[PDB]
């Protein structure tokens, strides 16, 4: 049980960490928009 | 750029809730093995 | 099984949100030296 | 930055992919505990 | 037991992907401040 | 930017380490199953 309750928490910590990298990539390309 | 910054501390916020979270349960783990 | 299968599935994730983070640090580092 | 952005796209649909599956997978684990 | 491992390795991956993207948000306001 | 750089490298081998290390011990508990 302790087990599969940690697999659900790294899962759901991957997909809040997969948000805030399209939230750097989003940074990133209003950035390099701004430049051009 | 505004809500930029507040959907990062949102995300951050969860994210580090999360870590603790499954710091606590892979301590538990760990015991229980035994 | 469906255990020893999920940690193969978060692997992977891992593996390719390493290589996002990877992207973002270089872009970042180009827009840096373009910015200097 | 052309071929940045096609690598970021290859990746993110590989990790949405890897996600959804990681899910279902999670889901199946969870029943059968039961 | 080489499941808690593992379980542990994807932690501490986590953990230290989490710390790269602290760097990457980090390196993106500073270019966003001096790009204003 | 250069201590920037520098915590970015050093996080960058721990996580590359790491990976390797549950590489590895992905293939064992894929064996021991059987």
């Amino acid at each position: 049980s302790g087990i599969v309750q940690q697999q659900n928490n790294l899962l759901r910590a991957i997909e809040a960490q997969q948000h805030l990298l399209q939230l750097t990539v989003w940074g990133i390309k209003q950035l390099q928009a701004r430049i051009l | 750029w505004m809500e930029w910054d507040r959907e990062i501390n949102n995300y951050t916020s969860l994210i580090h809730s999360l870590i603790e979270e499954a710091q606590n349960q892979q301590e538990k783990n760990e015991q229980e093995l035994l």
